[PDB]
């Protein structure tokens, strides 16, 4: 019946930002409007309801507007432990209908990764796949090259990342490459490499090992 | 507190019918307040399931209302969900939730929320996971971690020494590998000084398989 | 007509009306220390002359405490009515503490408990009769507040 | 039936009005009880301490502790009805436990007074009846507004 | 929405006990009202929520009934409770009245007094004659008057009028005009009224001849 | 305390504008409750024309909507009726009422009437009675024939109000001519009849018309 539009999709902002989230109905749900907070992993955090009001323990530099059909979400002074996903929702009727969402990114100082490299333990091995795994710890922004090298070869489709999601406290991000090599070819050669490209770093910086 | 906690099997084939059971504790279903269940997709938004009123009055998706039943149990103060006729569609995390007042009179807003049970719909059987150390090389701080291969469903669940160690901890995302089952890593920074001193142990546990690992990590020699 | 939009005016003006009606028992509590309670526990009953001194003190109590939630009304439609009551119960926690030379002790008579928070006797000197307009203010504040949600409720069923 | 949900309304109306009725009642033993236990009227403040004479103050509560009995009584509502003998069980156990200790309770000791007509106190001996009969009635002050915002409900759904 | 509700006479004797519907056409709830009015005094309202007593109104008076079917009930009915009672919606505008129910006092059978008037010499001058038939103190109010000018039936030359019910002995009174031009009244010579009631066993006639005494 | 006073003009024209205002006292318009007129033909029902509260809304007949207004002196503590183009079916006894929510919350109730004032819609001219004995011939009867009158009423008295029992004056005829026409009879003892005499007072106030008539055999 009645659709929330949700604007913008993505946001990226600095600690003490302001920072804006638009919600609008299609049609007027008067002041009966929610705004929720979702942290990785958790249920959604209730933080205004009635589309102005403050929830009870929602510090107050959280703050709704709106009636009808436009509504506003607006944090002041942004903090580490705002990244999250915000929701509005209407409450007028069932089914309550969800906005899409927003992403909100905590902006920070360019950080540089501590890179590790991890040979495949002798348990994997004699089952027949060979997985080499590459950590990038602490690091910002998201965006980081990581390519992997055996005997200087560089290698494409057989490698997967996993980002974890934003520190709710240092504002860093972890990734992790996986290198998985069936145990024949991986007994063919002898330097695995893992090479970082990434905008803390002045030169891409290689972590390797040797098979013995 | 007022607490809410899901269960149920967190594997349906499809065609089948999705059954999970809502517990609280702290509050009474019976007295006041509205109950619900709402989805969340991995990835996407949320939609709102169906609600009750311990006067028996009961609203559902009209999205859903062809497939989806609500019942309560007021003596064992728990309420279930069940979805018939399931696809890939249906797989998301599941919530029930409580409705209420707040400082208003009208409507009620979702202030309580259960922890959420992860439902995957898919005719693959189940699969534990096979865990290998990230063992430290010996080359101050240091890494060491565990690696979760080849299961199937989600969700594993990942700690470090029994709980004892929390700091400087990362689990990795799942990844669905090409062969349709789950790998993960969970790594941790540790002083390269207590290496060969204090002992590493990730607790890998995977209900869906009673599944319950523990992995020592040291040094290779 | 405008179904949802209408369920807001009702609603507030439920909210609206409440709050007075809060004002109102308070008031009405008020009045029963003063025609069942004053100069008067025990076994049976659930008679003692002359000492009053307490229950004159948790009337002035509650006398503030209708003042207090009378400063939280705001409406913007009954501002005319609800400043009226605002000044009356100003005048009355006020003229209580303005004698404490008959008010302030541990025996006041009964025909001065009386006389300031029973508005039913004749002798309505210093006291009652200022509790007197401060029923009769919310009186007016409440029919308002009253007709407010009625008329809410009248326009849903308009043609 | 546009009629029909507005008797719905006004009628959940009228019970949560007659309801906050008693909760408004309570707030006032509440009230007297925090601040006006062993008190005078002073000049610049309003009140004064004036320890030991809370004879009056207690009887003074005792009539409300009457007129709430009297008002749960009056209330009618099948809906309502298990909390609503629920508070009146609970009105008539306070009223009868003031009654029951009259030896204690002229000029009742601030010690014996927060006792007996006060939540936040410790002993609460002659006090405890009046938290199960405040919370009896926060149990029916919340049940009927839910009754309410249900009949408001009705007004928008498809 | 349409309110018909009935009798629309009722005739009861005081101490007895009348009951009046009124039905609503597509659903009322209970917000009905029930009205009282005497001739010439405007309408009293007497029961409110369509079971609620107005402040002063007796307990003699009840109400009942929701959404499409209400009953206002006298028991033992007094003397002052003659009177048209209306009952009225009030749901929404424009608040619909019935039609009205006239319960009036019912007594024993009484007959009339019949007088005739013939014209006066005053208004002859003026060209128009009126014969005035008079029925004095009857009960039922039910009375067929006709005009006969030598012994000719007459019809659209007579109007009549009858008073209220008589709040000391119940009667009522009951007055003919009958109205002819000076030239068609001096070429008739037998002026009679005719009346039939039920409290007399035949018609009875009073008449006079024009110009006579 | 609370009383409602209707007034303004009784006559009006076909095709004019009815005008009448009504007088509130022991209350004001202003602070609270709905204020309405309603309608009464004559021998006929009640038809609710209009309301207003002191907000501003007001409230209108739909079968009247097109003709009516309702205006508000909020100052002098009164408010009035406009009704234009006006026929011979909006003659009727014009009331002014208040509604009050008494002790429920919803809806209104009217609780206060005023007396009313008829307003009678015709071309006829406003014309006093010419008075004609009903002269009589142990009970004798006697009257006054009140003719050819307009607009109502006609209010008879006997012997400047000394002769009340026995009298009846019934109800006024429109006659086809446009005016009105009633008798007033009285049922005497055949006896008094030329030892007392018997004058009818007629006053028709409309047209400042004071007729005494001696009715003698």
């Amino acid at each position: 019946d009645i659709q929330l539009t949700q604007s913008p999709s993505f946001l990226s902002a600095s600690v003490g930002d302001r920072v804006t989230i638009t919600c609008r109905a299609s049609q007027g749900i008067s002041s009966y409007l929610a705004w929720y907070q979702q942290k990785p992993g958790k249920a959604p955090k209730l933080l205004i309801y009635a589309a102005s009001t403050l929830q009870s323990g929602v510090p107050s530099r959280f703050s709704g507007s709106g009636s009808g059909t436009e509504f506003t979400l607006t944090i002041s002074s942004l903090q580490p432990e705002d990244f999250a996903t915000y929701y509005c929702q209407r409450l007028n009727s069932y089914p309550y209908t969800f906005g899409q969402g927003t992403k909100l990114e905590i902006k920070r100082t360019v950080a540089a990764p501590s890179v590790f490299i991890f040979p495949p333990s002798d348990e994997q091995l004699k089952s027949g796949t060979a997985s080499v795994v590459c950590l990038l710890n602490n690091f910002y922004p998201r965006e980081a090259k990581v390519q992997w090298k055996v005997d200087n070869a560089l290698q494409s489709g057989n490698s997967q990342e996993s980002v974890t999601e934003q520190d709710s406290k240092d504002s860093t991000y972890s990734l992790s490459s996986t290198l998985t090599l069936s145990k024949a070819d991986y007994e063919k050669h002898k330097v695995y490499a893992c090479e970082v490209t990434h905008q803390g770093l002045s030169s891409p910086v290689t972590k390797s090992f040797n098979r013995g | 507190q007022v607490q809410l906690q899901e269960s149920g099997p967190g594997l349906v084939k499809p065609s089948g019918t999705l059954s999970l059971t809502c517990t609280v504790s702290g509050a009474s279903i019976s007295v006041g307040n509205w109950w619900s269940w709402v989805r969340q997709p991995p990835g996407k938004g949320l939609e709102w399931i169906g609600e009750f009123y311990h006067s028996g009055k009961t609203n559902y998706n009209p999205s859903l209302k062809s497939r989806v039943t609500i019942s309560v149990d007021k003596s064992k103060n728990q309420f279930s969900l069940k979805l018939s006729s399931v696809t890939a569609a249906d797989t998301a995390v599941y919530y029930c939730a409580r409705s209420d007042l707040l400082t208003g009179y009208f409507p009620y807003y979702f202030d309580y929320w259960g922890q959420g049970t992860l439902v995957t719909v898919s005719s693959a059987s189940t699969k534990g996971p096979s865990v290998f150390p990230l063992a430290p090389s010996s080359k101050g701080t240091a890494a060491l971690g565990c690696l979760v291969k080849d299961y199937f469903p989600e969700p594993v669940t990942v700690s470090w020494n029994s709980g004892a160690l929390t700091s400087g901890v990362h689990t990795f995302p799942a990844v669905l590998q090409s062969s349709g089952l789950y790998s993960l890593s969970s790594v941790v920074t540790v002083p390269s000084s207590s290496l060969g001193t204090q002992t590493y142990i990730c607790n890998v546990n995977h209900k869906p398989s009673n599944t319950k690992v523990d992995k020592r990590v040291e040094p290779k020699s | 007509p405008n179904l949802t939009e209408i369920s807001k005016k009702i609603t507030d003006s439920n909210a609206v009306l409440l709050a007075v009606k809060e004002v109102e028992a308070l008031l009405s509590s008020i009045d029963e220390i003063a025609a069942k309670a004053i100069g008067k526990i025990h076994q049976n009953n659930g008679t003692e002359n002359n000492h009053n001194g307490s229950l004159l003190a948790g009337a002035y109590a509650i006398s503030t405490l209708i003042k207090q939630k009378l400063d939280g009304l705001k409406n913007e439609g009954l501002k005319e009515k609800i400043d009226a009551a605002k000044k009356c119960s100003e005048t009355f926690t006020n003229k209580l503490k303005e004698k404490h030379t008959d008010l302030g002790k541990e025996g006041v008579t009964d025909a001065d408990a009386k006389e300031a928070i029973l508005k039913t006797n004749g002798t309505k000197t210093k006291g009652a009769e200022e509790l007197g307009k401060l029923f009769e203010s919310v009186e007016v504040l409440s029919k308002a507040a009253k007709e407010m949600l009625a008329n809410s409720v009248k326009e849903l069923t308009s043609p």
